[PDB]
RNA sequence: CGCACGGAGGCGAAGAACCAUGGAUUUCCGAAUGAGAAUCUCUACAAUUGCUUCGCGCAAUGAGGAACCCCGAGAACUGAAACAUCUCAGUAUCGGGAGGAACAGAAAACGCAAUGUGAUGUCGUUAGUAACCGCGAGUGAACGCGAUACAGCCCAAAC
């Protein structure tokens, strides 16, 4: 919940560096993503923001 | 000259077209999405529409589903008219035509098409051919017809995607003058969608 | 339809029987080609034995060569094969469909052959 | 100057390796004793000069 | 696609090349140490009796084999 | 001797730097394509498809792009001083796809009804007109005209 620890203590790898989009980004609890790219084969966008 | 193959597939539970029918689709239905055939079904129409014996030249048959629903429901703010909302009741404008001639295409990527329409189907899914072209081939970049659906691709290119095809360039559009309102100005996008 | 016996296919296959005197008729004078043009001459009744292919594909094309051949009175033959009869007249490739006008020179066994049909 | 690329290309493959270890030692050797006493353009030569030689070969 | 690479210069490096005859660089993460061994005794006149192998971590390989009891640290072509 | 003004050292008149054009080299994954992988590793057009000498032999597709363009899916806040149709709006957002522009396009048209016009876009106007609508709030063309630019043709079948 809030830290306390009680997180921060997770010891885990997580969202590494993925390998065709420079940001760590990939998940490793995933399959690849969270910037641009994979699983699609483009660019990863998405309008929850910008407006189009 | 084809004429009767025009007449015969008119009932279509006439006498040799009916038993044709109950010997044809037997092996279609269970046979999947994507098939090929040597020679289209109906060689009026095809040869009609626009087939000839050529290189470059491909016909393939194509099922669908039945009818037509099958969508998803609205989240919440359902609570209204409801307007766009609904359930089984709605049927999608695009026919289960249009959507034979992509769902081919998207099949062989490099081809087009110029489209043939179905041969019947029952309880169940429709067919269709759809005849499909290739632009760089040759013989079809011979023939001044079938030139032109290929240019060679530059501006029809991935036709029936588009739209501009048959069953396309119908459905969302029939008639010329008058009823040509709210329709094609060119067509649903300008004179924003009816 | 009847059912043709491997034995009267052979002889001619513009006739009820296979073909063999159909190539006679080429050599001597008349024949068609495809189901298109076989198909004109039972309109304009100018051939006398007229062939079809069983195997056929749904092509159907020839689907109504019986019944407007049996009005027009004109006997016609199943052949199995397209092949078969496709290579009788001089074509590489083989026809579902039919011919003899004419019948040249088997005007004989051709019309003797058409008597086993509908004999 | 140097090499330049025109004995380069002229040469055959085995001559490419050939002159592509003549720069190479003189060059790794240069890099030794580099911390003895600096090099000019040499090194910087040597490299350049070996790297056309294998985008030659490798093209 | 050359499996050589260049030596590997370090302290572990230079005290393999002091006690135990040698060892090197390399490169090639798609290398055996066959490859590396013909291509090692390939540039320099020596036998090269046992190559390990060795991932890294530097994205590279590394791979040092030692010579045979006649030829020294060449650190010197 | 890049940004990049250092230290060392070096290159250039054997005409270097730098620019143009052309060539060489061009690891691994791949849209990523032999297979796997957080940019490494292990021993081949992957996948779909056309032609086919039926062999990946010859080819195609994939992804990107500022917006524009085309085809599909499609809200809600909001307005109606509440709210359900209506409205915001076919908008936002989503899915698929083309081009340098797209899309339309040579009448089963128009309908100033005519002895009249004569493919299609677009701009101005027609006009907040006809039409829609708790006939509430709101919504909302077209023919024609003046312009811009003009260009008409190929199959199927008969034989």
């Amino acid at each position: 919940g809030k830290g306390t620890p009680s997180f921060g203590k997770r010891h885990n790898k997580s969202h590494t560096l993925c390998n065709r989009c420079g940001r760590r980004s990939f998940h490793v609890q995933k399959k690849t993503c969270s910037s641009c790219g994979y699983p699609a084969a483009k660019t990863r966008s998405y309008n929850w923001g910008a407006k189009a | 000259a084809y004429k009767y193959l025009e007449e015969l597939q008119r009932k279509k539970q006439s006498d040799v077209l009916r038993f044709l029918q109950r010997v044809r689709v037997w092996e279609y239905r269970q046979k999947n999405v994507i098939h090929r055939a040597a020679r289209p079904t109906r060689p009026d129409k095809a040869r009609r529409l626009g087939y000839k014996a050529k290189q470059g030249f491909v016909i393939y048959r194509v099922r669908v589903r039945r009818g037509n629903r099958k969508r998803p429901v609205p989240k919440g703010a359902t609570y209204g008219k409801p307007t766009n909302q609904g359930v089984n009741e709605l049927k999608y404008q695009r026919s289960l035509r249009a959507t034979a001639e992509e769902r081919v295409g998207r099949r062989a990527a490099n081809l087009r098409v110029l489209n043939s329409y179905w041969v019947n189907q029952d309880s169940t899914y429709k067919y269709f051919e759809v005849i499909l072209v290739d632009p760089q081939h040759k013989a079809i970049r011979r023939d001044a017809r079938y030139n032109w659906i290929c240019d060679p691709v530059h501006k029809h290119r991935e036709a029936r995607g588009l739209t501009a095809t048959g069953k396309k360039s119908r459905g969302i559009n029939k008639g010329h003058k008058f009823n040509n309102t709210k329709a094609g100005r060119r067509k649903t996008w300008k004179r924003q969608n009816t | 339809a009847a059912e043709k016996k491997e034995r009267l296919t052979k002889e001619a296959a513009a006739v009820a029987e296979g073909k063999s005197k159909q190539d006679a008729s080429p050599k001597p004078y008349a024949v068609k080609y495809g189901l298109n043009h076989v198909v004109a001459l039972i309109e304009n009744k100018k051939a006398k034995l007229v062939l079809i292919a069983n195997d056929v594909d749904p092509i159907e094309l020839v689907v109504f060569l019986p019944a407007l051949c049996k009005k027009m009175g004109v006997p016609y033959a199943i052949v199995k094969g397209k092949a078969r009869l496709g290579t009788l007249v001089n074509q590489k490739t083989s026809a579902v469909a039919a011919l003899t006008e004419v019948r040249a020179e088997d005007e004989a066994a051709l019309a003797k052959l058409v008597s086993t049909i509908d004999a | 100057a140097g090499v330049k690329a025109y004995e380069l290309r002229t040469k055959s493959k085995e001559q490419l390796a050939s002159q592509l270890v003549d720069l190479k030692k003189e060059l790794a050797e240069l890099k030794v004793q580099k911390l003895s006493r600096p090099s000019l353009p040499k090194i910087k030569t040597v490299r350049k000069s070996i790297a056309c030689v294998l985008t030659v070969i490798n093209e | 696609y050359k499996v050589i690479e260049q030596p590997i210069t370090s302290e572990t490096a230079m005290k393999k090349v002091e006690d135990g005859n040698i060892l090197v660089f390399q490169v090639s993460m798609k290398a055996n140490k066959y490859q590396i061994k013909k291509a090692v005794k390939e540039l320099y006149e020596v036998d090269v009796l046992k190559v390990n192998t060795l991932v890294r971590p530097n994205g590279t390989k590394k791979a040092y084999v030692r010579l045979t009891a006649d030829y020294d640290a060449l650190d010197i072509a």
